[PDB]
DNA sequence: ATCAATATCCACCTGCAGATTCTACCAAAAGTGTATTTGGAAACTGCTCCATCAAAAGGCATGTTCAGCTGAATTCAGCTGAACATGCCTTTTGATGGAGCAGTTTCCAAATACACTTTTGGTAGAATCTGCAGGTGGATATTGAT
DNA sequence: ATCAATATCCACCTGCAGATTCTACCAAAAGTGTATTTGGAAACTGCTCCATCAAAAGGCATGTTCAGCTGAATTCAGCTGAACATGCCTTTTGATGGAGCAGTTTCCAAATACACTTTTGGTAGAATCTGCAGGTGGATATTGAT
């Protein structure tokens, strides 16, 4: 049968999620982490649909952001692969720690 | 007899300049009798908060006066003055010591 | 001309923590920095509150939510009880 | 529920961010930062709420608290 | 006849610029007879330019109406615009980029 | 409830008489046309008070612009804020 | 008076060497000193125009500490000390 | 003839200046690129000499704060000398370039 | 690079339905005209403080030599993460009610603005105090060679 | 392992630039009395928002297998750090003209503040149409194999 080598599809998956707009996150669990965490700051909130999907696109840009960063550091290490070490070394020249 | 703003709310930091300064900021069209007063609060809490630790400092480098140093060794040792002066410049502050483990002689 | 400065309460402010310890003037041209700087940050905070509820009042109230929009945790909590004592305080006369 | 961020659609955040190959400890990793990031922007935009003594959270008190936290969006009232 | 727009040959509205300059400063404050017309001036000239940019993005993928993608199609491809307008385009993705080290 | 869509729109249809504009993207113009405003408001406020005044003045409002503006931009924007008022205060 | 040249090099290989000591780099390769004048010229072009777009406002020949504040604020480099 | 090995004197030298808070470019050399600067942005100006002090407490600040940066990413290419594309990586995540 | 199969893509059309556009009416802006104000611009000018000059000295910058150890290259294999086909269940979707609740009005009590008219705290220098910068010398690491 | 060779404390000492006090006008805080808003409280709408419910649909979890990537290991040319000689130009210390900020006045041009009168842009139902999302059939790209 058939297969493609590893990177291939990857590949294939970046330019079609760089051609296109959708939030990549599935709207119901996101919401319901939403929720979740808000519930710690005040008890018994109701949400204006629109006040999510304003989250939810806040927060995709920002980790999409994130992740071309995160892979500048991968890049800078000689690496293709992201790792957490990436992440923190993005994270931390952003002042975001 | 005359008896300060300041005094009825217990304060130092002067609370009929802070009245002023609110109104010379055009910020909004009024502003409330407890604005001033409870920013003056504020203001004079964060003050004794960083002249607590800056005076700290000042004792540990055997110094009977504050200096810009120990304000800055004051702020970036705490963790939330450091978040709240995050993006600011100390004058003649320089930084905390700290040399990154990989880069000390390997014993 | 008179050039206003937050100096001699600052100034006093030290004594009450550190009876025994002095201030250089260019460290007590930081702490005015410092005061300016969250006065202007608290007040444009509180000012924008004001104007997105279409309130044209700026009250005790808005400069808690600014406060509490301005400082990070445990600042904020203490800051927020100063300023509610003293608002208290003042306000029975 | 954090776990309800799943692995494809954290591969698919990076793919857009045009990373090719993932560490398998990058899942984890992303979810602390996703839930740093919401706790931050809810926060404060429940401070709007509870200013405006509401007990909807509207999307102007999530842009505020984005524009709040520098990371100002458009298409939602501002 | 005749409204500060028209006098000023302006779209967009110097009489609602005037009143929200008004409202920031307030009545404590004041606002120049003009200044309402040169801020309407600097915004109606900047949303041509983007619509410029934005319209020839959609006829270049052989579209008529302006999307969010079009929107950040054509502000992050240009230098300028791309450095004023920081902000989060809700809806517009990212410009297609892949790195040189990462093609077979 | 106020918004910029009209003059969006018309402004639109000079530059692109055959181009239209989606729901979604017209929100963003929207959300661009009250930060800019709000910038640049903000930034002639601070002018004006650094310099001990109350008006903001169409001066306050080019420097403003010259301090937000990135170049060739500012240059364009000055331009056209000098062609408004020049045009306006004619009649 | 005098013609003004050339004074990014004023900002010597030693100077640099301490300003990265302070930021804790224990190796510097020889491209940083140029790479440093570079950057650091468009960090100064960046503030002083600024400084002196806010100094022209206020019609004034002279650049005041304030103008600079105000400049270094303006780019979110807000510092203390100088009023 | 006594010979610190390479690297002992720098880590000293780090010390040193982490230490201590005085300027460290030269100040005649500074306030010259303060004036050729300026001067070709506008003709004639005047300084306060306050104003050149701010801009060098400004400018030694943020290259501190720079190299403190490109440090981290010298070092996650798992290399302690400092370079050009530390500088440029660090500066590009910071949202400068 | 080609011989061949496997899937991706890429055109060019096409038909539907979710969005758009257009079209029809009512209040808060927005414009006119008077009258009243006032903030800041013009006009000296007092007087900081900025530019410039000089001149002597030593702290540092420059340029050199030398080799330690770093960065870069190369090689290898354990193993981590990509690809996939499998089998299932959680998210999507679409009214439907129901209700909680944002968003309006109607009083007016409380609060805030305003306008004078006294009082006093804070400021600008003059006058007094005193921390510590800077210079030196032995005690205590710290480092690097055999 | 010891030591030599330097670096680095750490404490003791003391005049001076710089901080802390002491005075003397005054601007601005505070006290009143009057006029003006404000933005809360109750009594109620019309939404949107939550909550089911209820299909089928996709998209996720799962385990297997192995390509190829990451790190560990090893080499070595040569970049960069340390030390040194040499001497330049920065730093320090004053002094001086005079630019030009800046401190008080002065009166309009430009501002607010009404009382007006029109008109516009927001809204809630009518009147198409763009382009999404499919379905072809054609190369294309990708991967295993003389
Ligand atoms: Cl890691
Ligand atoms: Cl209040
Ligand atoms: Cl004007
Ligand atoms: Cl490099
Ligand atoms: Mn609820
Ligand atoms: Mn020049
Ligand atoms: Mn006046
Ligand atoms: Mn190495
Ligand atoms: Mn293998
Ligand atoms: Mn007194
Ligand atoms: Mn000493
Ligand atoms: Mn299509």
């Amino acid at each position: 049968p058939h297969r493609y080598r590893p990177g291939t599809v990857a590949l294939r998956e970046i330019r079609r999620y760089q051609k296109s707009t959708e939030l990549l996150i599935r709207k119901l669990p996101f919401q319901r982490l939403v929720r979740e965490i808000a519930q710690d700051f005040k008890t018994d909130l109701r949400f204006q649909s629109s006040a999510v999907m304003a989250l939810q696109e806040a927060c995709e840009a920002y980790l999409v952001g994130l992740f071309e960063d995160t892979n500048l550091c991968a890049i800078h290490a000689k690496r293709v692969t992201i790792m957490p070490k990436d992440i923190q070394l993005a994270r931390r020249i952003r002042g975001e720690r | 007899k005359a008896k300060t703003r300041s005094s009825r709310a217990g304060l130092q930091f002067p609370v009929g300049r802070v009245h002023r300064l609110l109104r010379k900021g055009n910020y909004s069209e009024r502003v409330g009798a407890g604005a001033p007063v409870y920013l003056a609060a504020v203001l004079e809490y964060l003050t004794a908060e960083i002249l607590e630790l800056a005076g700290n400092a000042a004792r540990d480098n055997k110094k009977t006066r504050i200096i810009p140093r120990h304000l800055q060794l004051a702020i970036r040792n705490d963790e939330e003055l450091n978040k709240l002066l995050g993006r600011v410049t100390i004058a003649q502050g320089g930084v905390l010591p700290n040399i990154q483990a990989v880069l000390l002689p390997k014993k | 001309s008179r050039k206003e400065s937050y100096s001699i309460y600052v100034y006093k402010v030290l004594k009450q923590v550190h009876p025994d310890t002095g201030i250089s003037s260019k460290a007590m041209g930081i702490m005015n920095s410092f005061v300016n700087d969250i006065f202007e940050r608290i007040a444009g905070e509180a000012s924008r509150l004001a104007h997105y509820n279409k309130r044209s009042t700026i009250t005790s109230r808005e400069i808690q939510t600014a406060v509490r929009l301005l400082l990070p945790g445990e600042l904020a909590k203490h800051a927020v009880s100063e300023g509610t004592k003293a608002v208290t305080k003042y306000t029975s006369a | 529920n954090i776990q309800g961020i799943t692995k494809p659609a954290i591969r698919r955040l990076a793919r857009r961010g045009g990373v090719k190959r993932i560490s398998g400890l990058i899942y984890e990793e992303t979810r602390g930062v996703l839930k740093v990031f919401l706790e931050n922007v809810i926060r404060d935009a429940v401070t709007y709420t509870e200013h405006a003594k509401r007990k909807t959270v509207t999307a102007m008190d999530v842009v505020y608290a984005l524009k709040r936290q520098g990371r100002t969006l458009y298409g939602f009232g501002g | 006849a005749v409204s500060r727009s028209q006098r000023a040959g302006l779209q967009f509205p110097v009489g609602r610029i005037h009143r929200h300059l008004k409202s920031r400063t307030t009545s404590h404050g004041r606002v120049g007879a003009t200044a309402a017309v040169y801020s309407a001036a600097i915004l109606e000239y900047l949303t041509a330019e983007v619509l410029e940019l934005a319209g020839n993005a959609s006829k270049d993928l052989k579209v008529k109406r302006i999307t969010p993608r079009h929107l950040q199609l054509a502000i992050r491809g240009d230098e300028e615009l791309d450095s004023l307008i920081k902000a989060t385009i809700a809806g517009g993705g990212v410009i297609p980029h892949i790195h040189k080290s990462l093609i077979g």
